[PDB]
């Protein structure tokens, strides 16, 4: 009733006349649509500061985890998950004072570091929280950057952002592979002006000479070739469809998939394009000069039969390079199908495809004389449409590959 | 001018392309040899154009490939030109509805 | 498939009775044929250029990062090493008073308004 | 520090005491990468009218160029190109002041038609430096 139901001081001193306070603070629901929920969780959600304060006073347990069917995530048969922390919980309904309160309190300190049962720290829960909308990433990346110096300055030996999860994730991860641009602009170009604890920011200004200013980012996890599972990997593959294309075009991403496109990226494509073609010419000479009268294998013993041989033998090499490199590329990352099949998974198809023919002629090859030229002529008709994926690197020459 | 430099050197890459990987392949599978390439060659842009003949069609075995393979060729022929069509038709609308009147202007005080 | 194609014979088109129904429907085939035909066209010419806009814009950005992801990722650990991106800048004093080095990447930009 | 070096004005006096006073205000840069530039430009840069006055008064060359690989065009290895000179580097931070004092002051003015290496004047360096943004 209006915030305060005044028969709860009265039924907690009952309680302890009665020798099972501690028994009766933290009373924990045992339905499987609100387990582990208990009163600390209800006061925290109710927004009632002195409720809380008078509740944990006498030691409500501030890592009680409410790990219900109800505090789940919305794709897993649920309708709000807040990090299954007491903390999390206060965290993540904009609640500054209540965090305030629970983390420096003389009675019992709930410290910022601990992990729920799926491994998400506060940051982690803040994060799965927020919203691509305005008004949500307003509070949630003042609570980010709040609890982040809160345990810096409690904790200096560690970083809050550095835990990882049970998935191997970190806050700035999880905001990447989920979809939020709203925390991960922020926490990609956060910067701490206070020295007490600056280390943490991502973005200091190196010099400045009249009206040109430089500021240099982090990349620490943006780009350790393959040691840390990069941040640019995850954005480009693991991320969900909507919203990668405008969250690859953050401050220090498009700079650095351009530099590393001018430093090794943008002649590797090019050697690739040139070696294709040599080996589709060899390709083509192979099967122009393939003689039509004799079952195969064929007697190899003139010069040109050499040639041939030298021929066949490269185009299998390449095929099983191919075979190879699709095999390694399916088994890396899982099947896509709707809107990214389109991105590259249809012409690693066609490649596939391609390898097959490829290694079902040699099989032919080996035994069979019939229908060996068949199938090897629709290899090489399947191939030079497959120069079609070497058009990206013009501005309109992939669109014209793209749409045919 | 665009049509006719600009995207020409695109579009005859890509028909060349095309047309020199199927008729390569095309007559590298039959049997008779030079001059036979060339015959089997005109005879692909006879059969582009659609006046052809049905016995060198199936002239050498494998009848359901080639006609297979034909049937896509002309396919992709089509395709190509429509591709011409698109690229020339929607794309370059935000390009050329504005600057027309731009090009217009800087040929004109040019002229001048 | 023939008639389709244009070239045909009158003689069997009424060899077996019912000359005008099989004319009237032989006639709805061929438009039908064209109205398949411009089917694709409307989409085609329209459609597929309004996704071109943007989305065809998109997926280019998306199909030129990951060329140059994968082609990153081909490479050994130590070769990606030697071709990482970025300075070596060391920031300042740790808790320890040790330097960072931390590799951290410069990017320019040019403002006149603040002082 | 907080935009004053209180050191200044005792190492001026140290200098003019050992008898190189002229020879420490203006000791332009050696290296490659910042030649020509001389503590002029620092103070006309760090936007101190006080100490650019300060720094005048006994004898700064006011027309010394600033012409190393730093203050060259973008489109020449560079990254801020104001004219090599410090009336133009002063005019192309916008700082009126400073441009006011260095054309009208009693020890040594900088007359504005002086051209630099290459031949831009302060108008071509003010140009140079605009762009079509309207702030
Ligand atoms: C869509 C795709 N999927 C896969 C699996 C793809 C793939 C993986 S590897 C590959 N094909 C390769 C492999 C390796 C090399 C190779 O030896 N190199 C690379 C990088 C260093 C060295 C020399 N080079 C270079 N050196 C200096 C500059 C400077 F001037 F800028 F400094 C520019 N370039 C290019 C070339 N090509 N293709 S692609």
């Amino acid at each position: 009733s209006n915030g305060r139901n005044d028969t709860i001081p009265v039924l907690l001193d009952i309680a302890e006349r009665t020798g099972n306070m501690r028994e009766f603070i933290n009373s924990p629901f045992r339905d499987i649509y609100y387990r582990g929920q208990t009163a600390l969780h209800i006061a925290i959600e109710r927004r009632c500061k002195h409720y809380v304060e008078l509740l944990v006073a006498q030691g409500a347990d501030v890592h009680a985890q409410a790990r219900g069917r109800f505090f789940q995530p919305k794709d897993e048969g649920g309708y709000f998950y807040f990090g299954e922390l007491p903390l999390s919980l206060a965290a993540c309904t904009n609640q500054p004072h209540i965090v305030n309160y629970l983390t420096e309190n003389p009675h019992k300190k709930a410290d910022m570091r601990r992990q729920d049962s799926r491994g998400n720290t506060v940051l982690h829960a803040l994060v799965a929280i927020a919203d691509n909308t305005r008004e949500n990433t307003k509070f949630v990346t003042k609570m980010y950057d709040l609890l982040l110096l809160k345990c810096a300055r409690l904790f200096p030996d560690s970083n809050l952002e550095a835990v990882l999860n049970n998935d191997g994730l970190s806050p700035l991860m999880m905001a990447a592979k989920t979809g939020k641009i709203g925390i991960f602009q922020h926490i990609i170009r956060r910067e701490v002006t206070d020295e007490d604890t600056r280390h943490l920011s991502r973005k200091f200004k190196d010099w400045a000479y009249g009206p040109v200013y430089s500021s240099l980012y982090d990349l620490s996890s943006l780009d350790t070739c393959g040691e840390e599972a990069s941040v640019l990997e995850i954005l480009v593959y693991n991320s969900k469809i909507e919203n990668r294309h405008e969250m690859l075009a953050v401050e220090p991403i498009n700079e650095l998939l351009r530099d590393k496109w001018r430093k090794f990226g943008a002649v590797s494509f090019y050697i690739n394009v040139v070696s294709y073609l040599c080996a589709m010419v060899i390709f083509t000479l192979t099967a122009y000069y393939q003689p039509l009268e004799g079952t195969p294998p064929y007697p190899y013993r003139t010069t040109v039969d050499y040639l041939r041989l030298a021929g066949e033998v490269i185009t299998l090499f390449t095929g099983v390079l191919f075979f190879f490199t699709n095999i390694k590329d399916l088994f890396m990352k899982k099947c896509p199908g709707v809107n990214s099949l389109f991105i590259d998974g249809s012409f690693q198809l066609l490649y596939f495809i391609y390898s097959v023919l490829v290694i079902v002629s040699a099989a032919l090859y080996l035994a069979g004389i019939e229908a060996y030229l068949a199938v090897m002529v629709f290899a090489l008709v399947l191939g030079w449409m497959n120069a079609l994926y070497f058009t990206r690197g013009l501005k309109l020459t992939g669109t014209y590959s793209i749409m045919i | 001018q665009k049509i006719l430099f600009k995207d020409l050197f695109r579009f005859l890459l890509v028909y060349l392309l095309f047309m020199i990987g199927y008729a390569s392949a095309l007559v590298s599978l039959l049997n008779p040899d030079s001059e036979t390439f060339s015959t089997f060659l005109l005879d692909l842009f006879k059969l582009t154009i659609g006046m052809g003949d049905l016995e060198m069609l199936s002239s050498t075995k494998y009848p359901v490939v080639f006609i297979i393979l034909l049937v896509t060729y002309i396919i992709l022929t089509f395709v190509l030109l429509l591709n011409m069509l698109i690229a020339l038709m929607g794309e370059t609308v935000g390009q050329v509805s504005k600057e027309s009147k731009h090009i217009w202007k800087l040929q004109w005080a040019t002229t001048i | 498939f023939k008639l389709t194609i244009g070239m045909g014979d009158l003689e069997m088109l009424s060899s077996t009775k019912y000359p005008v129904v099989f004319i009237i429907l032989l006639v709805t085939y061929i438009i039908l044929t064209f109205v398949l035909l411009l089917n694709m066209l409307i989409a085609l010419m329209g459609e597929t250029v309004g996704q071109v806009s943007k989305e065809s814009k998109h997926i280019w950005k998306l199909q030129w990062a990951t060329t140059i992801l994968d082609i990153e990722r081909s490479f050994p650990v130590f070769l990606r090493k030697a071709f990482r991106s970025g300075e070596m800048v060391t920031v300042g004093k740790s808790s320890d008073g040790t330097p960072d080095r931390r590799w951290c990447f410069r990017v320019d930009e040019v403002n006149w308004s603040h002082w």
